[PDB]
This record gives structure tokens, C-alpha cells and sequence, in this order.
């Protein structure tokens, strides 16, 4: 065995449908992350001075590692924008944030 | 008693179904799985580690020519030069100094770290998987690890399970897979004895013991220095070690499902896809007849708060005339909102929580033998991202009588309408008009 | 101030007395058979 040096914690941020990173990084680490559908996206890159980067986040589910460390699962929760009940010009924009194709 | 029903194949996640037998009260069984391995076949096909060459000590004698012989060996090569004329050390070698002539020989074997460091190839077949199961009612908590091709019963106490084949048996693999050390990758490898040289596959060998190879590096030799005494050696690098640091991303990184891989015995885990199905043999003695059946009667449920969200946001009170003790079950017979409690207790009022993704629910619920129902009308919450799934079916459609399509019926009966005057007001003249 | 950037430990007129002060100490588990104190941080905000 042998032993590593466990660089320093990396805190989460979130906006709607997409969650943010910021990093701060002693020396170089490293980034991936997954995406729990049928076909990923699978990005990974190096990282040397102290950025941020973004991850897509659908409603399936995704998960990053950072560095020396056990991964973290991350999915997003069912959230709208507008109410549920009432004026009819209001209801079919509430379905918009939902299915916006169909 | 023998029963029938499907699981969904996903970590950590309720399901239930019943029982209703005659006679006797119901019973509600609930299945929830803990993990899922899955194995394919393999059979070796070759190896490849790294090689090292031999030169050992060249020949001379002076005044007098040559002749090497050849030997089995792989890639040997001799050959014989003439012209030489050394100076070693200490002075002139040897002065008979035209004719002399000198020999030259090398070759090609494994290196001394083979038997802890190699990398194999393999191929890949039909594969089987196997689940561990923990399936609990009536007074006992119990799991199970299970074979998933129909073959394999085991036993509780008196009961029989044997689970559904598959619902499909595809693997995140295709026929030909490359293993080193811990990850496994997704190559195409050259077939047996033609790798050209530099890339993978330059030294190969079936099972890892001894006496055969295969080795084309092209070995060529050289004329010596003028005044020297060494062996010139020329080739094109390994190929090996100039895999292991130009490589790829590995197949850790872009399995489709979440499909986790380790192996010493290669597997692939955890990985969520789909339909199990299983079969029931139920025993006698885990029922209860009527003597201790409390008997319900006037059921009304009613509603106060919900939400969609994730986890148990739904609350429901209960309200019932009682006439003896006891403990009673409790389902919820449609796929729209899925139940958290196995056993309500007796007397007095009670809750239950639930949880569903839509707009605007209306199920039946019941608590014994009679049966009832109760709606409501719901919010979204104030959040974007949480730490755990997935806990109901996920499907959000609209009611039959909701707020929202209660507007639907309107425009449509009164777009129905205005044509209905339409239509007769044409045809009361137009029978007169045959006068 | 959120650790990590500008303005991570603050006080008013230089001399003394109060703080501010939110790095994120925890304390973890010591080694199998030693003596020392663990330790982790989030590093500095001044000199980053």
C-alpha cells in the first residue's frame, strides 16, 4: 500500500434544470461525469487553476468525481413555473415547463 | 394458493400486491430488491506482455573464417562480417589482419514481470444474471438471492418462489472484450499470428506457461564500428508500452445504464432495465380466518395537504365505526399513487401517506374488506435538485374530472352546441322547398 | 462571505476582540495506532 494526498472539497450549486460547480483546486485533479440514460455525454477534462464549470441534468439522473473520492449521485426533481388552477391562458403554459413538445 | 405478478428492476423501491382468497381476509405482500449482478462466458483466446531482447557475446576468431549454424528459437538471426579489425584494451587483439571475420547472433524472449503483469483477450457469449430479494408480510422479515432463468425454487417457511425468465437479455458487451488489471475495454484484436508491427498484439501466447511464441519486430543487424569491439542492434520500439499511456477513456466511464464494473470475476451491477417477473406457491398457516377479522363498515376519507415531489407528501386521515380490536391492511388499487404502510393499526381514526406525480389524483382505497374513495387537488414544490429518487411510477396524467379539463367539456358541448342549431335550421326549410 | 473568495474573514478597526469567521472546520477519525490530530479545511481566501 501506499498513500495520496485527498485534494480539498468541491461545493455544489443549483439553478433550474442545470446544476453548477466551483472548484478550488492546491494541484491538478480531475473531472467526469455520467448521464443515467441510454446514450451519455461523458465529458472529462483536466483541471489545473481554479474555474467553474457546468453539468446538464435531466430527469433521469447524473453523477460526477472529483478526485480521490466516492462518487455522488445527482438527479432533478418535477418543477413548474406557474400555478395549477385558475385562468385558462395560465394552464397551458404550466403543462410548457413539463412536455414542451407535445 | 398460487399467484401471479411482475417487479420493477430498480435498487430501493417498493412494490406490493395481494392476495384475495374467499372467505378469509386479504393479505398484501410487498418485494423489494437489493442488488442485481449479472455474468456473461468467457474462453481465452491469447495474451500479450512486454519482451526483451538478448545479445549474447559475439564470436571471434582471427586468421580463419566462419560458419554459424542456426538453432530453434523465435526470430533468430546470424550473420558474418568481414574486414574486422578490433583493439581492445590492452593492446592489438590479434594481427592477421586482411582476412578476419566475426559473427553475430541475437533474440527475443518474455520479460521477468509476465507471471504479475500481462494483458488478455477474451470473448463474450449469452449471459445470466441473479438478484437478491427481500420480500416481507404478515409477521416476517426475510430476503432471498435467486437465479432469474425459470429454474430455481427455494424455500421460506412453506412457500415456493420461482421467478420469470427475462424480459430481454442484452448485455452492455460485445463479442470481443480486452481485460487489464481491474477495468475492461471494448477493442477489435488482431486475429493470431498477424500483428504487424508497433501497435497491440505484437508478442502473443495461449495459456501462460512456456515454449511458444509469435515475435515479428524486425530485427536486422548492422556493421560494426571501425576500431571497436561492440554489437550494433537496430528495431522499432515495443508495442506494448506504447499502449498503456496513448490509450482511450475506459468502459467505466460510458456504460449506458449506470452499470458499475469490477472484476476479478467480471460482472456488471446494479444495472436498472426493466421487468422481472415471478410466480407464488403460498402456504396455509400465514392467514387469518375470521375469528380475530374486525368488521369495518362506513368508510370516508378525506384530504389536507400534497405535494408531487419525491418523497411521502401526501397525508389522508381515515374515519370508520369499529366493533372489535385487531390490526387490518390497506392497498390502493390503481397505479396513480402507491401506499407507504403495510398494516394500519385498530380502532379510532388513522393516516396514511402516498405519493403521486400528476396534477389532480382520484383513486380507491381500502382498508378491510369494504372499499372507498377520496381526491384531491395539488402544488408543485420550491426545489430544482435532490440526493434521492424515484419514488413513484411517474406518470402524470390528467383526471376525468379535474379543474383543469371541467373547462374542457364546456368548449367542447359548447362547440357541440352551435352546430346543433345549425343543423336542423337547414333542413326545416329544406323539405318545404318541395312543395 | 462564503469561503473560498474575497472577504472570508472580516473585522472592523484593526485592534481586536471580534471575528468572523465560517472556513469549515470538521474533525476526523484519527490513524490506526498514532497520535496526531486530523484535520481539514477549505485553504485560504486572502492568499487565493
Amino acid at each position: 500500500t501506499c498513500r495520496v494526498p485527498l485534494a480539498p472539497e468541491a461545493l455544489v450549486r443549483s439553478g433550474k434544470r442545470e446544476a453548477t460547480l466551483s472548484l478550488h483546486p492546491i494541484h491538478p485533479t480531475l473531472l467526469s461525469y455520467r448521464t443515467l440514460g441510454r446514450e451519455p455525454v461523458f465529458d472529462e477534462q483536466w483541471i489545473t487553476t481554479q474555474t467553474e464549470v457546468t453539468i446538464p441534468v435531466p430527469v433521469e439522473g447524473v453523477e460526477y468525481r472529483w478526485g480521490n473520492h466516492k462518487p455522488q449521485r445527482l438527479w432533478s426533481q418535477l418543477t413548474t413555473e406557474g400555478r395549477a388552477h385558475g385562468w385558462p391562458h395560465e394552464i397551458i403554459e404550466y403543462y410548457y415547463g413539463l412536455h414542451p413538445t407535445t | 394458493y398460487e399467484h401471479t405478478a411482475v417487479i420493477p428492476n430498480q435498487v430501493g423501491f417498493p412494490y406490493k400486491a395481494h392476495v384475495a382468497r374467499e372467505g378469509y381476509s386479504p393479505l398484501t405482500l410487498q418485494m423489494q430488491v437489493v442488488e442485481t449482478s449479472l455474468e456473461p462466458t468467457l474462453n481465452l483466446e491469447y495474451i500479450t506482455c512486454d519482451y526483451k531482447t538478448k545479445v549474447p557475446s559475439p564470436y571471434v576468431k582471427c586468421c580463419g573464417t566462419a560458419e554459424c549454424r542456426t538453432q530453434d528459437k523465435p526470430e533468430y538471426k546470424c550473420a558474418v562480417f568481414t574486414g574486422v579489425y578490433p583493439f581492445m584494451w590492452g593492446g592489438a587483439y590479434c594481427f592477421c589482419d586482411s582476412e578476419n571475420t566475426q559473427m553475430s547472433e541475437a533474440y527475443v524472449e518474455r520479460a521477468d514481470v509476465c507471471k504479475h503483469d500481462y494483458a488478455a483477450a477474451y470473448r463474450a457469449h449469452t449471459a445470466s444474471l441473479r438478484a437478491k430479494i427481500k420480500v416481507t408480510y404478515g409477521t416476517v422479515n426475510q430476503t432471498v438471492e435467486a437465479y432469474v432463468n425459470g429454474d430455481h425454487a427455494v424455500t421460506l417457511a412453506g412457500t415456493k418462489f420461482i421467478f420469470g425468465p427475462v424480459s430481454t437479455a442484452w448485455t452492455p458487451f460485445d463479442t470481443k472484450i480486452v481485460v487489464y488489471k481491474g477495468e475492461v475495454y471494448n477493442q477489435d484484436f488482431p486475429p493470431y499470428g498477424a500483428g504487424q508491427p508497433g501497435r497491440f498484439g505484437d508478442i502473443q501466447s495461449r495459456t501462460l506457461d512456456s515454449k511458444d511464441l509469435y515475435a515479428n519486430t524486425g530485427l536486422k543487424l548492422a556493421r560494426p564500428a571501425a576500431g571497436n569491439i561492440h554489437v550494433p542492434y537496430t528495431q522499432t520500439p515495443s508495442g506494448f508500452k506504447t499502449w498503456q499511456k496513448d490509450r482511450d477513456s475506459p468502459l467505466n466511464a460510458k456504460a449506458p445504464f449506470g452499470c458499475t464494473i469490477q472484476t476479478n470475476p467480471v460482472r456488471a451491477m446494479n444495472c436498472a432495465v426493466g421487468n422481472i417477473p415471478v410466480s407464488m406457491d403460498i402456504a396455509d398457516s400465514a392467514f387469518t380466518r375470521l375469528t380475530d377479522a374486525p368488521i369495518i363498515s362506513e368508510l370516508l376519507c378525506t384530504v389536507s395537504t400534497c405535494t408531487h415531489s419525491s418523497d411521502f407528501g401526501g397525508v389522508a386521515v381515515l374515519s370508520y365505526k369499529v366493533e372489535k380490536a385487531g390490526r387490518c391492511d390497506v392497498h390502493s388499487h390503481s397505479n396513480v399513487a402507491v401506499l407507504q404502510e403495510v398494516s394500519i393499526e385498530a380502532e379510532g381514526r388513522s393516516v396514511i401517506h402516498f405519493s403521486t406525480a400528476s396534477a389532480a389524483p382520484s383513486f380507491i382505497v381500502s382498508v378491510c374488506s369494504s372499499r372507498a374513495t377520496c381526491t384531491a387537488k395539488c402544488e408543485p414544490p420550491k426545489d430544482h435538485v435532490v440526493t434521492y429518487p424515484a419514488n413513484h411510477n411517474g406518470i402524470t396524467l390528467p383526471d376525468l374530472s379535474s379543474t383543469a379539463m371541467t373547462w374542457a367539456q364546456h368548449l367542447a358541448g359548447g362547440v357541440g352546441l352551435l352546430i346543433a342549431l345549425a343543423v336542423l335550421i337547414l333542413v326545416i326549410v329544406t323539405c318545404i322547398t318541395l312543395r
